[PDB]
């Protein structure tokens, strides 16, 4: 499942290269991922921070303390490293992945398209889930095999039902865990039942699958039939051709 | 009323609100823009962070205010 692998990589090349890391974190969402300059990304950190400790009247560091800045490993939030990952699928140099242009689908939708799959294809979903306060991508390799197994990558700030997780560890620990369609319908139906299935979170969404490291009390009940789904054809040799890009930086 | 949510690269992304509008409507327009669930965003007003359940008026966003979109983890 060489997809995982590419994401991998790329989690751990982030953790410790600062131009890489100014990649995971980049927001010039009109700019494809390979096409991006990490110099200028970082000199666009740099004159904002400047900027900002001229109109705070503080110095520099005391900014950095309070925003981040360009010499320092930034570890982002869900929604960040969603962007970041369906950029490394899909962009190339006629498509440069935006959340806001994408369509996003309703969980009808959704689960049609889910349940017929063609088996020979790769599909890739962003998720944002009103329910959990959360982002997250799905990996649907494409497979021989009767049904198919997906794979769950992301990170989370954890102020929500779930707790912190680094991109990193995520990817480290259990991204490579696969979940059956079944598995992820189950999710999307069940979060906004009666009941919610704690245990099931923890299983998709715990590093430790450890339900005991949940908040049952954080859930929006309001939203949690409120998604954005965008799902996406994919072709592996892309993902790799952005890696391979990176590779060089 | 037109503020600015400045990310850390200095990107400016416009939002209208109203005084009455809880921070967490704000929130809600920056998800739009840019795909972060508003539980998952920190937003800084002049070195403060704020809570989502209260006003734009509560803590004197005004027209012009800039405000500040942290998407990194504590």
């Amino acid at each position: 499942n060489p997809s995982i692998q590419h994401v991998q990589d790329f989690a751990t090349l982030s953790a410790r290269s600062l131009r890489a890391n100014v990649l995971l974190n980049s927001d010039d969402h009109s700019v494809p991922i390979h096409a991006k300059n990490p110099s200028e990304l970082l000199e666009a950190i740099d004159n904002n921070i400047s900027q900002t400790a001229q109109d705070w009247g503080v110095s520099i560091q005391e900014v950095e303390v309070i925003l981040g800045s360009s010499k320092r490993i930034i570890e982002p939030v869900a929604g960040v490293t969603a962007n970041t990952i369906m950029k490394l699928f899909l962009d190339n140099d006629i498509f440069s992945y935006s959340f806001e242009k994408g369509q996003s689908l309703s969980l009808s939708q959704l689960q049609e398209r889910l349940a017929s799959l063609p088996a020979h294809k790769n599909f890739i979903l962003r998720v944002n889930d009103g329910g959990l306060g959360h982002a997250y991508v799905i990996d649907f390799p494409a497979t021989t095999n009767p049904s198919r197994d997906a794979f769950l990558y992301q990170s989370d700030l954890g102020e929500g039902v779930t707790r912190e997780v680094r991109f990193e560890d995520w990817m480290t620990q259990k991204a490579s865990h696969p979940i059956s369609l079944d598995d992820i319908n189950t999710h999307f139906i069940g979060i906004a039942q009666d009941q919610i299935d704690l245990a099931h979170i923890a299983k998709l969404f715990d590093v430790d699958g450890n339900v005991k490291m949940l908040r049952a009390d954080h859930l929006i009940s309001h939203k949690t039939s409120e998604f954005n789904f965008q799902l996406f054809e994919y072709d592996l040799k892309n993902l790799e051709n952005n890696m391979s890009i990176i590779k060089t930086h | 009323m037109l503020i600015k949510v400045k990310t850390l690269t200095g990107k400016e992304i416009e939002i209208d609100i109203e005084p009455t509008d809880k921070v967490e409507r704000i929130k809600e327009r920056v998800e739009e823009k840019e795909g972060i669930p508003p539980q998952q965003q920190r937003l800084i007003y002049s070195g403060k962070q704020m809570n989502d359940e209260k006003t734009a008026a509560d803590y004197k966003i005004l027209g012009g205010s800039v405000l500040h979109l942290v998407l990194a983890l504590r």
